[PDB]
């Protein structure tokens, strides 16, 4: 309950400047679920600031729903009071939206094409440089293509950084999608699956293309399983590997951008779980901290070996796994390397600055989005 | 319905 | 003089003669009546199979009790199947009409026998309904005092809803406010008799449709100040006027259906004069609905237990009979009273149709029969 | 005026 919360949200706050080189906080006019960066950073000559955009949504109670692109005022190297001559947080544009956005994610290749997840169980495709910046006040829905396949919503999306317009997505009808829409002119037109991974048994939650083998992907399910599968494989109902990866829901799983074999997975069961795609019938490591359900979790673009965490326990943990089996004094395992208690709210998603080291977008479900960076001595 | 979303978001 | 079930004497008949008359019959018995229907929007075609995939929202009408909104996927064979039930849910007393957003069709409004009008959100709730019976609907209507059929969703404004009434009342809500209770902003208080069905105009955010039993038919403006007098009156039938459709592609035109048999066609730009009466039904008419693929096509059905395809383009041609010439198809699939029926969006001349002895057809006339 | 909707329909 609030009580306890609020307590340690007044000592948070308290501590916060020498925790942190920057915060920066925003409340929406509604709850985002999902948060990534775009990756293309903008930098005026004269001023002493940058501009980045975020790619955010809406999560009303009845109403109208938006996909949003936000842009953020991030200092290049000045001084000054960092988060507290404040650097600004606008909405750039909204796109009429069919239903809640469940997640947004850009395409790697063609960063103006972005996806959606719909609660109707359809995923969308916009060109947001095809749309007003202001929504039309018809709040009709007019998306670029509409991804068929799905019985049921769902969240788990993942284009494939090295196959150019191939999309796949996880949902509550059991099933993964796989749609190529590159053949597909963008205007208006309707694409069904082109095939259907049928492995798990229970909700989908998350899948991801691996990030330099173009024919490997892995989802992981509420049937606690993480399964690695093969494009080239004709086989859809049965994955190359399969792994019991927790004692609970397997909620997501991020692959390593820099080490091929390594991913992680995070559960139901507090805790994250770090494999070696080499040998699956052994987690190389669990790290334990959370004390609720996790939701979200991503490698730093920077740093091979720093990850983060979050999800119902309202906090985002960074991990460090290069400290794993140091010695201490502890206030917690030595790969905890920072505990972000900025949300008073459980946290729907995070994204990781690519192009500003250590800052990260983190946003909750009573609409606090925040813009952070731990300080520097932390990770020095 | 999962327990990801919540019920009832609330306008700001 | 009873006992004259001649019902069944051309039941026998009509279904002899499918294999000339459609391309496509499916029947199906539901396990209550429905009284409403409507095709959602999305069409799913997999990538290996020979169907693809369509989805209605139905509802139940029940002999005391347990009433259920319906999401039901229909397999539909392609050119080179059964039809199921995807989720139920507890709704308070008979569904008298479902009708989703177009702005987010995940929302759908009902009309209830119980003055209320209630606003579903069918991803929120369980494919396997509380067994207790409980409705918990996720807003509130009020406004009327009695129950209604007339529903619509405004297309150009989203959220905006129009309900009709038997309190002789429209009411108007945009439930973009605060139990899960909202009233309506406007209650348009025209009509002296019951209202039977209410419409948005397709292109005009500003403009409306009402049908009342008083035979009349009112065009309202919605900046007007006045709630007591619409911009047009009619008198639109030489009885009770129980449905209207406006023209998906032309905008001065529109269509009433009443129980005086007759299809009336309508002219905003004149109400003083009556297009056109399209006589066939042989009863009363309690649903009518523009096709959403050729400009010159119209459907409706009732009491006569018939659906009849007009083809308005062919008014006035010569013949030698059995019928009006604009008069393209009779559908005689139903045994009973035809309470609510839906073109397919995504399948031309596909029409889905529910009547009084549950069952519910999904059918589509001979290509010969209109070229 | 409920001569719109039958009384007592039947199940199957």
């Amino acid at each position: 309950e609030e009580r306890v919360i609020n307590e340690e949200y007044k000592i948070w706050k308290k501590n916060t400047p020498f925790l942190y080189d920057l915060v920066m906080t925003h409340a929406l006019e509604w709850p985002s679920l999902t948060a990534q960066w775009l990756p293309d950073v903008t930098r005026p000559e004269g001023k002493d600031f940058s501009i980045h955009r975020l790619v955010l949504g809406t999560h009303t109670s009845d109403e109208q729903n938006h996909l949003v692109i936000a842009s953020v005022q991030l200092p290049n190297d000045d001084a000054q009071f960092d988060a507290s001559v404040s650097g600004k947080i606008e909405i750039e544009i909204k796109i009429n939206h069919e239903g809640e956005v469940n997640r947004a994610r850009y395409m790697p290749q063609n960063p103006c094409i972005i996806a959606t997840k719909t609660p109707s169980s359809d995923v969308l495709v916009f060109d947001y440089t095809k749309h007003p910046s202001k929504p039309d006040p018809s709040g009709e829905c007019n998306p670029d293509l509409r991804l068929r396949g799905h019985q049921k919503e769902g969240y788990g999306l993942s284009w494939n950084p090295n196959l150019s317009g191939h999309l796949l997505s996880a949902s509550d009808d059991h099933t993964i999608c796989l749609w190529d829409i590159s053949a597909v002119p963008k205007e208006g037109k309707v694409v069904d699956a082109k095939t259907i991974f049928t492995g798990h048994t229970a909700v989908v939650e998350d899948v991801s293309w691996h990030l330099l083998h173009e024919s490997l992907f892995g989802s992981v399910a509420d049937d606690q399983k993480l399964m690695i599968w093969d494009t080239r494989s004709n086989n859809t109902s049965k994955p190359s590997h399969s792994v019991d990866a927790h004692t609970a829901e397997v909620n997501c799983l991020s692959f390593n951008p820099y080490s091929e074999f390594i991913l992680a997975t995070g559960s139901a069961d507090k805790t994250v779980a770090l494999w070696d795609l080499r040998n699956l019938k052994l987690k190389l490591h669990s790290f334990e901290s959370h004390k609720d359900e996790i939701f979200q979790v991503q490698w730093s673009p920077h740093n091979e070996t720093i990850l983060a965490s979050s999800g119902t326990d309202r906090r985002l943990n960074v991990w460090d796994l290069s400290k794993i089996g140091e010695e201490q004094s502890e206030d917690g395992p030595p790969e905890l390397l920072f505990i972000h208690g900025g949300h008073t709210a459980k946290i729907s998603d995070f994204s990781w600055n690519p192009n500003e080291p250590w800052v990260i977008c983190s946003v909750s479900e009573d609409n606090i989005m925040q813009v952070w960076q731990m300080a520097e001595n932390i990770y020095n | 319905m999962s327990r990801r979303k919540q019920a009832k978001p609330q306008h700001i």
